[PDB]
DNA sequence: GGTCGTCTGGCGAGCGCGCCGTTACACCAT
RNA sequence: GCGGCGCGC
DNA sequence: ATGGTGTAATCGCCAGACGACC
């Protein structure tokens, strides 16, 4: 899967996976989702307190924020980060694009807790437009929102939300007018990863 | 097979030969011969070099020792070794028995004495010494006689080199002694490479502060010179002590030049260094290139080539001089070769690591050997700063800000040029080889190439000798034209330049006149829009100020060179690009430039106007005005007659009158023409007036003209003026009319796109696209050309112009397909052939019909060809070879009639009396170039060249299917161009 | 005011008690093509001083897996120390043409703050700090105008001056001095700036913050 | 590793000449 | 050799 | 005048590689 997954990975190790963390980051918020092999969502969360993108880049503050965010996350066998697809030629995208790489870089260094010994990659990145073409959210060259798709999924469904599903429904009804897309994109990215990579 | 250290040692030994340091090279040779692990690097070339040096010196015992060392090594002696031994025997006379035994031993190895005498790089003196030795041994041996030079027997070039035809070759207007002293001036100017030219910027009055700054500069420069001398002396001492031990060093390379010359070159490089510095590697490369060039120039005065060049140039100047007559008139190159020929030699460059090491050593010497007071202990001037340049980190030599401050204060009024970027003060040497040529002492190249491109000059050196004689002679003839400065135009240009210049005419403005950002009263933090627009205004003002400063710098350089060349006669040598198009060697001041450069230049020799000179001057003036471009010549002359008052007023009062000449497209050339016409009309006899002004005849579009000639298209030729007509036919007006016809048909669909565009069809919209069809423009680029012109005009939509642009591109392309069909057939065939050749893995190569080989250099990063560039460049490059062939034929046949002919591509310039004759030569050679089958000869050459490989037989057949399908010719005869009045006009 | 100078010098806020009681540091200076580091004791002794010059980075794409692999390979050779000092460049987001370098400088540092700062999850205290290069140049008088100049001559004075003189700044051990001089003499035609900046930053940290 | 149908990023008018400059801007300070 | 401009065909 | 300084936010076609088969 060279075109779908950016790091090279063996398919045999891809097939034998238990649960995956899917992480989506934006300028102001982080969201992630813990989803297992049986397509049942174990966790789905986003954080509001960010304290970054205030005009001063500082690696210590980034380290503190990513450490605090990672401390909440449960353990899994693979961490799927998004790929934004922006180009280095566009100057106006410079203040944002840098942020993504920084947030990507630490997320490779902080989450590969055993890379020093074994030398195996536990964190992967998958292309966004492939997910959009799979879910048919691509109108023209730009992906559309996924609020309708996640409302249809949660309300033989692809995702099997559990006892805890009432809390997820309360979160979904909680200020849905707010510009939150990372929470939807993490879940749909996890579903797309489980469909394209380990299935069929 | 050659290691880097082996190249270092070979360059070391060659430099020791050049600097006459044979004991030192002998010491290094024997110390490397002592150790067994070092002898694997040693090569027979090194032994032959040391043998040749000992032979030139005259030491027989050391030579025999080197033979003993070669025998101990076990190598086989080379023929050049025996040639060096014979040279040593000749220089130091000995008994004939030993030399006879040496010849017998050479004969036992199977070597040939003829192979010793010829095809060896040894100089004429060495050959003479070897011949003396052989004559001492065997007087029966003699060299074969020298054959007479071959004559080119090409069909197109037969009339140029025919002895039976009557010839009247032109001669210069200057006597012999004047040309001799001009030669002396040029030699003394080229011996010292730098040339100092007084600036044309208005000077500043010298205050006391500037005089103090200049005195401090002088004292600092004296201390710097002495410190550099001491540092160079101690560096030479320690490097010699290093060479005494068994190690390689750069001592002979530092001994290559005199100490004073090296210190002067380093001081010049220090002076030329900008405020913000340049990369260390760039300075190293410039230092190495400069010291190599100075060695090449200064070696000849020691070896005595300067005196031989002086004598042979003095003998050769009789052909060009007015008061001297040769026994039989001939071409300048043939006269140069008929006399004694000074043997110019191709020079072998040093290896790149040696060059880089020498440059870095000299730059380090400059950094460490220069100190200044801060103004207080001494502090260095130059420092190493790691800074970001381009997208990469690099080291930079940065000067002290006090040095930059003292350079800015008390600004020097002088500028520095090289001896190769200034016009020649003497007539140039004839072009006799791809390497020998125009400049007296500086090395020359026939074809301009990028760095590392040696295929162009290697394919040019394997052709038959006669093939380039058509081109070289033309390149000599274009070099023999004598130029001068107009003078009256230069005064007005300098008057506008030193004051606030007029950018409408083409004179840049001083930085004081540059705009400034508006004053700000509102706080920046009050509104983001206010600070944003202030920042944008500042960033635009800085950019336009930088552009204005660059333009003023270019104008200052050009006008300073022009002022230097005032009241003196100079020659512009010419070379070629990789396709055969000719360009002048001096880049700044030449006739291939803007209005000012073309108006400052006049002919040194003058010719009487004659019966039809004034009319041609008037037609040239009307052509330069541009007011009558679609009118016949008679109406142009009538317009010239009815506007004579404006011409006289402009000539008498260029800047304090009605200023009519400013309304023309080319105002400076227009003013020159008005002055020249004013003097002629006011003369006693208009016919007897002597005119130096060049008159220009141009063609509409050589791309479509040559494509029509190749395809013999009946309807294309009418458009491109290859068929006789009373009124000139413009391609742009015709294509615009066809496009407007197509828009009327659109009434069927009634599209909004058509009806908004109905009024605004114009020649201006389609002119750029039709002139760029020749260069293989795509529909996207045609859109990017049409959309701009739609943007300036106030079209009805003013938006969704994207929809309007695509339809216009499609209709102009359909109209140009119906007007030009054979043209696009030939372009498609050429593109397909280029694609199929590039896919097989080779670059496209073709021979110009005058015999010049052309190879297309585009390649990827033993590299692979760039298929896209090779595919998209062949149809434009092929036409330019045809244009240069016709221009060279016109030059070579105008020279036989005593005509002063110069060319700025597509434009032929000559005296006003000699225009009509040139026009015949312009047309009679167009019919003779295209009478011969160009396309079928090209097809046969391409088949023979690119389809002779036994491998890939299927691909070979696929290539031959396309290559042997030339487009079918049409039905327009090519012999009626001779009656076309507007072919070249 | 002294705390203001240390805040201008050092990016992460570190109390004086931990800065005063250090024992060993590692100074690291990285570039597009090369990285260098030097390890120094409280009594200033260069225990090791090393360079890495062959990278796959800064060749076209920006893939973070290759960055992680290369940084892990470099860090594996590094010994342990109390503090890890990193160089801070003056590049800003305003210079767009220099953005490809800046991106690089922001990726590696992001990994060097992550991989080197072990036990940050438990302890919660910083161990990697960034020091401005202009302040170090001003301390060593290597600043001409606004451009900091090279310090090859100062390092040559530190290394090849075998006389005791009076109060030397840095001590090179007798066992490793020959290899140090060999490395200095080998890279003379091609100047390796990071190898000099690492030692200069180590001395500047041990003088301006420690032993203040 | 060799090959085929495809698809997906990329470049879109040829030669030849030049100049100038390689974080920017208001403050500070003088 | 990489950016901003200008010129000629 | 000079000189240092403290700050950041809408085309549309072509040539070389990708996956399955060998
Ligand atoms: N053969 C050519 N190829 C490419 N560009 C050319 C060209 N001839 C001229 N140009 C460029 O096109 C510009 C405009 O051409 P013009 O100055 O209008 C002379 P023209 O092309 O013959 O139009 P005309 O027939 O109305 O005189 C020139 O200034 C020059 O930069």
């Amino acid at each position: 899967l060279r075109k779908l997954l950016k790091p090279d990975i063996e398919r045999e190790r891809l097939k034998a996976v238990n649960s995956i963390i899917s992480i989506v980051f934006g300028t102001r918020r982080i969201a992630w989702a813990h989803l297992d092999r049986k397509l049942t969502v174990l966790d789905w969360q986003q954080s509001d307190r960010w304290s970054l993108m205030r005009g001063i880049y500082s690696s210590s503050v980034y380290l503190e924020e990513i450490s605090s965010i990672i401390s909440k996350m449960p353990k899994a066998d693979f961490y799927v980060l998004e790929k934004t697809g922006l180009s280095i030629q566009n100057s106006s995208l410079f203040p944002i694009l840098l942020h993504f790489h920084i947030m990507e870089a630490m997320l490779y260094a902080l989450l590969n807790k055993t890379f020093a010994q074994d030398g195996q990659h536990q964190v992967l990145s998958m292309n966004r437009n492939a997910v959009g073409k799979h879910f048919e959210l691509m109108i023209g060259d730009s992906r559309t929102s996924g609020k309708e798709l996640v409302k249809q999924f949660l309300f033989d469904p692809r995702v099997f939300f559990p006892d805890k599903i009432v809390h997820y429904r309360q979160m979904f009804l909680s200020t849905e007018l707010q510009r939150v897309e990372e929470l939807y994109d993490s879940l749909l990215q996890a579903i797309a990863f489980y469909e394209l990579a380990v299935f069929d | 097979q050659l290691s880097g250290q082996q190249q270092r040692l070979l360059a070391f030994f060659k430099c020791c030969l050049l600097t006459d340091q044979l004991p030192l090279a002998h010491h290094l040779l024997v110390v490397h011969h002592g150790q067994r692990q070092k002898r694997k690097l040693l090569t027979l070339d090194m032994y032959n070099a040391v043998m040749l040096g000992w032979a030139r010196q005259g030491a027989f015992k050391e030579l025999v020792y080197v033979l003993f060392m070669v025998k101990d090594a076990g190598l086989t002696p080379d023929l050049l070794s025996y040639a060096a031994a014979l040279q040593c025997m000749g220089r130091q006379d000995q008994d004939a028995g030993t030399i006879e035994r040496c010849l017998e031993q050479m004969s036992q190895e199977g070597l040939k004495l003829q192979a010793l005498f010829t095809a060896v790089l040894l100089s004429e003196e060495d050959r003479a010494t070897v011949l003396k030795a052989v004559h001492k041994v065997k007087p029966t041996f003699s060299l074969p006689p020298q054959l007479p030079p071959p004559v080119n027997t090409s069909k197109l070039l037969r009339d140029v080199y025919a002895k039976d035809g009557r010839v009247s070759y032109p001669k210069l207007h200057l006597p012999l002694k004047t040309l001799q002293c001009l030669f002396e001036k040029q030699l003394h100017m080229e011996l010292a490479s730098r040339v100092c030219v007084v600036s044309v910027e208005k000077p500043t009055l010298p205050s006391k502060e500037v005089k103090h700054a200049r005195k401090t500069l002088k004292t600092l420069r004296d201390q710097w010179e002495k410190a550099l001398c001491r540092a160079l002396r101690e560096t030479k001492n320690r490097l010699e002590r290093e060479v005494y031990e068994g190690r390689f060093s750069l001592y002979p390379f530092l001994c290559l030049l005199d100490e004073r010359e090296v210190v002067r070159m380093l001081l010049q490089v220090l002076q030329a260094l900008p405020a913000q510095g340049e990369s260390f590697t760039t300075l190293a490369r410039e230092l190495s290139a400069r010291t190599f060039s100075r060695h090449v120039v200064q070696r000849q005065r020691v070896s005595g080539q300067v005196q031989a060049l002086q004598n042979h140039y003095r003998k050769y100047l009789c052909l060009l001089a007015s008061d001297a007559e040769v026994p039989e008139p001939c071409l300048p190159r043939q006269y140069w070769e008929a006399l004694g020929a000074p043997e110019a030699l191709r020079e072998q460059p040093w290896p790149l690591p040696v060059q880089m090491e020498l440059g870095k050593l000299l730059a380090e010497m400059l950094v460490q050997a220069t100190q200044m007071p801060c103004s207080s202990r001494l502090v260095p001037v130059l420092y190493h700063v790691y800074s970001f340049r381009n997208v990469q980190q690099i080291g930079i030599l940065k000067p002290h800000p006090a040095y930059v401050q003292l350079l800015e204060k008390a600004a020097e009024p002088t500028l520095t040029f090289e001896a190769v970027d200034v016009p020649m003060l003497c007539p140039p040497l004839p072009w006799t080889s791809p390497h020998s040529g125009a400049f007296l002492l500086s090395p020359t190249k026939l074809m301009r190439t990028v760095e590392g491109a040696t295929q162009h000059q290697e394919l040019l050196e394997t052709c038959p000798p006669t093939a380039l004689h058509g081109a070289l002679d033309a390149l000599t003839q274009l070099g023999n034209c004598a130029w001068r400065v107009n003078g009256r135009v230069l005064d007005l240009v300098l008057q506008l330049f030193q004051a606030k210049g007029c950018p409408q005419l083409g004179v840049p403005a001083p930085p004081s006149e540059a705009p400034q950002p508006p004053e700000a009263h509102l706080p920046h933090s009050a509104a983001p829009a206010r600070k944003a627009e202030l920042r944008r205004e500042l960033a635009h003002c800085q950019k336009v100020a930088r552009e204005m400063h660059s333009l003023r710098a270019e104008a200052l350089y050009r006008l300073s060179l022009a002022q230097h060349l005032r009241d003196r006669v100079f020659w512009l040598p010419h070379n070629m690009d990789f396709r055969g198009r000719t360009y002048p060697c001096p880049p700044h001041f030449n006739h291939l430039g803007s209005d000012v450069a073309r108006a400052l230049l006049e002919f040194a020799q003058g010719r009487p106007l004659g019966p039809h000179g004034l009319d041609w001057l008037k037609i040239h003036l009307v052509n330069l005005t541009g007011l009558k471009k679609r009118e016949p010549l008679r109406k142009r002359l009538a317009f010239a007659e009815e506007v004579m008052d404006d011409i006289l007023d402009s000539a008498d009062q260029p800047l304090t009158g009605r200023k009519w000449w400013m309304g023309a497209e080319e105002p400076w050339q227009t003013l020159a023409c008005c002055m020249e016409v004013a003097n002629a009309v006011r003369a006693s006899d208009p016919a007897a007036y002597v005119s130096h002004l060049p008159v220009h005849q141009d063609g509409s579009c050589n791309g479509l003209q040559h494509y029509a000639a190749l395809g013999r298209d009946s309807v294309g030729a009418a458009s491109v003026n290859l068929e006789p007509s009373d009124v000139p036919q413009d391609v742009y007006s015709g294509v615009a009319a066809q496009v407007e016809v197509f828009r009327r048909q659109d009434a069927q669909r009634g599209m909004r796109v058509a009806q908004v565009l109905e009024g605004f069809i114009t020649r201006k919209v389609v002119k750029q696209t039709v002139m760029t069809v020749v260069y293989g423009v795509t529909r996207y680029g045609g859109r990017l050309q049409i959309e701009k012109r739609l943007r300036e005009l106030s079209d009805f939509p003013q938006e969704f112009v994207w929809e309007a642009s695509h339809y216009l591109v499609r209709q102009v392309f359909k109209s140009l397909q119906e007007m030009f069909s054979g043209t696009r057939a030939i372009q498609h065939w050429l593109t397909e052939s280029a694609r199929l050749i590039s896919h097989m893995g080779s670059v496209v190569e073709w021979v110009t019909p005058l015999g010049v080989p052309v190879i297309q250099p585009y390649r990827l990063d033993s590299r692979k060809p760039n298929t896209r560039k090779q595919k998209n460049g062949f149809p434009p490059n092929f036409i330019h070879s045809l244009d240069s062939s016709h221009m060279m034929l016109t030059a070579l046949h105008c020279y036989r009639k005593g005509l002063t002919f110069v060319s700025v591509h597509d434009c032929y310039w000559t005296h006003a009396a000699d225009v009509s004759v040139m026009n015949q030569v312009c047309r009679e050679q167009f019919v003779r170039l295209h009478s011969e089958p160009i396309l079928q000869d090209l097809s046969r050459f391409l088949v023979k060249r690119f389809c002779s490989e036994p491998q890939k037989i299927l691909e070979a057949s696929q290539l031959k299917e396309t290559l042997q399908a030339v487009p079918k010719p049409g039905a327009f005869d090519l012999e009626q161009v001779k009656r076309s009045t507007y072919f070249f006009s």
